[PDB]
C-alpha cells in the first residue's frame, strides 16, 4: 500500500491442498501482528544477519 | 574562534544507530504526553511540550 | 463619469487622471490583463499529451472555448480515439467527464434517418476516407444500446448519471 | 442519500479512475460480526496497560 | 437505399446493422417494424486508398 | 494516540466499538508518517 498498513490477500484452491495433506506433521495485517514474526527471525537467523548489516568487523 | 581559547581534542568520526526502546530510560528528563502545548494564562504547562 | 478635467484639480487629482485601477486597504492594485485563445473557433490542437492520458487516444484533437452570453466559458475539446471512435471532454469543479458522441449528438431534436448521415458530405460520397471511417463510429454506438431511437429514450441514460452531478431536485 | 458515492465511476476520468483501486483495496472488509472478530477484541487490548494515562491529574 | 458499404431504407428512413453479424436474408430497421429489405441487400463493393504521404524515402524526394 | 489509549478502558474493563480501534490504527499509521514524510 505504500507505507501505510500492508495488508494480507487471499489463496486460490492449489494452495489449501498442501495444508490439508501437511496433517501428520483478504484481511489486514495490524501494526502489532509483525512484531511476534520480527522475534524469531532476527534472532533465530541472527547469525547471517551479525555481521551484513555490518561493514566493520 | 578566537587564539586565547584552546581545545584540547577533536572528532575522528561517525557511528550510525537505529532507535530501541532500551535507549528511552536515559536519554530525558520527563515524558511528554499531554496534547496542547499551553493553555491560557500565559504558563507553559509542566510536563508539557 | 464625466467630471471635468478642470474639477478633478478641485477633487485633489490628476489633470487627466487615467482611471482603471483599485485602491483597497491604502495603496493601488491592478486586475491585470490576461491571454486566451479564440471565442467560438474550431482550433486544431496537436499534442502527445492528449494521448497521454487514456489508452492512447491520439496527437489529434479541434477545440472550442465556448462563451456564455454573460462570458464565463467552459471547454468543448475533442479527442480522436484511434480504435475509430471519437470521445467529448467536459470541465466542472476539478473533474473531466468525457463521454461517446453521437448520445449527445442524436440528443437534441429528431434525426434518426440519413440526416445523420446526410450531414457529412452530401454531394461527395466519393471518397473513401469517409465511409470506412464513420461506420466505425456509429457502430461504437449500436454496440451500447440498441433500443435507443428517440430523444426521449436517448436522454433516459441521463438519468442514470447526471441526477446527482449537476445537484438536481428529487421531484424532477 | 449516500449510497450513490459508487455512482461516480461510469463515464468518468482515466487515470484517477485507477486512483480509487487503492481505496477500495486499502478500505476493510464487512467491520462488524466476521465470526473471528468478536474474539480477537481481547488480543489487541490485552496487549497493553494503558486504561487510564489522562490529563487529568497533574499541571 | 444503399451508400458505400451498407444500407439504408425508405420507411424508416435509417439503416440497419451489419447483415452478417445478425441473420441473412432476415434484416430490418433497428427499431419499427419497417421491414424494407426484401433480402436482396447490396453488392458490397468499397475501394479505399492509401494516398502514400507517410512512406519516407530518397526516391519520393524525386517525385516531388 | 490518546484518542486510542484509552480504549482498552472499553474492552477490558467488560460491535461497532472495535472500530474505534482498527479503523483508527489506519491513523495511527498515518500519525507518525506525515510527522517524517507526507508524500
Ligand atoms: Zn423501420
Amino acid at each position: 500500500d505504500g507505507f501505510t498498513k500492508i495488508f494480507e490477500t487471499a489463496l486460490n484452491e492449489k494452495q489449501i491442498t498442501n495444508n490439508r495433506v501437511k496433517g501428520f506433521i483478504s484481511t489486514y495485517i495490524l501494526s502489532t501482528e509483525v512484531k511476534n514474526i520480527l522475534d524469531t527471525v532476527f534472532r533465530k537467523e541472527q547469525c547471517v544477519l551479525q555481521y551484513v548489516f555490518h561493514s566493520r568487523p | 574562534m578566537d587564539i586565547s581559547k584552546p581545545v584540547g581534542s577533536e572528532i575522528t568520526s561517525v557511528d550510525f544507530g537505529i532507535l530501541t526502546a532500551k535507549e528511552i530510560r536515559n536519554l530525558s528528563a520527563k515524558q511528554i504526553t499531554n496534547p496542547t502545548v499551553l493553555d491560557n494564562l500565559g504558563h507553559p504547562v509542566s510536563g508539557g511540550l | 463619469n464625466k467630471m471635468s478635467p478642470y474639477e478633478l484639480v478641485q477633487h485633489k487629482e490628476e489633470s487627466d487622471e487615467i482611471g482603471g485601477y483599485f485602491i483597497v486597504n491604502g495603496i493601488e492594485k491592478l486586475i491585470r490583463m490576461l491571454i486566451v485563445q479564440r471565442r467560438n473557433h474550431p482550433m486544431a490542437i496537436i499534442r502527445p499529451s492528449f494521448a497521454n492520458r487514456g489508452a492512447s487516444y491520439s496527437h489529434y484533437g479541434i477545440q472550442i472555448r465556448s462563451v456564455r452570453p454573460d462570458q464565463t466559458s467552459q471547454t468543448n475539446v475533442l479527442h480522436y480515439l484511434n480504435d475509430g471512435q471519437v470521445t467529448f471532454r467536459f470541465s466542472w469543479r476539478k473533474n473531466e467527464y468525457l463521454v461517446p458522441v453521437v448520445m449527445i449528438l442524436k440528443a437534441l431534436c429528431h434525426t434518426s434517418d440519413r440526416e445523420i448521415f446526410d450531414g457529412i458530405i452530401g454531394n461527395d460520397v466519393k471518397d473513401s476516407f469517409l465511409t470506412d471511417r464513420l461506420e466505425l463510429l456509429l457502430r461504437g454506438f449500436k454496440k451500447r444500446y440498441p433500443h435507443l431511437q428517440n430523444r426521449t429514450q436517448v436522454l433516459q441514460y441521463l438519468g442514470d448519471k447526471f441526477r446527482v452531478v449537476f445537484q438536481a431536485s428529487p421531484d424532477q | 442519500r449516500p449510497s450513490a458515492l459508487r455512482n461516480a465511476l461510469g463515464e468518468a476520468f482515466g487515470t484517477k479512475k485507477a486512483k480509487k483501486a487503492i481505496a477500495d483495496l486499502e478500505r476493510n472488509r464487512i467491520d462488524s460480526d466476521k465470526l473471528t472478530d468478536s474474539a480477537i477484541d481481547i488480543v489487541d487490548s490485552v496487549r497493553t496497560a494503558s486504561k487510564d494515562l489522562p490529563t487529568r491529574a497533574q499541571l | 437505399s444503399v451508400v458505400g458499404s451498407l444500407i439504408f431504407c425508405l420507411d424508416c428512413g435509417d439503416l440497419l446493422e451489419n447483415p452478417n453479424a445478425v441473420l441473412g436474408s432476415n434484416v430490418e430497421c433497428s427499431q419499427c417494424k419497417a421491414i424494407y429489405p426484401k433480402s436482396q441487400f447490396s453488392n458490397l463493393k468499397v475501394v479505399t486508398t492509401t494516398a502514400d504521404d507517410a512512406f519516407p524515402s530518397s526516391l519520393r524526394a524525386k517525385k516531388s | 494516540s490518546l484518542l486510542i489509549r484509552d480504549l482498552n478502558d472499553d474492552l477490558s474493563k467488560l460491535r461497532v466499538i472495535f472500530s474505534r480501534l482498527m479503523n483508527a490504527f489506519v491513523t495511527i499509521q498515518n500519525d507518525v508518517n506525515a510527522f517524517i514524510d507526507s508524500t
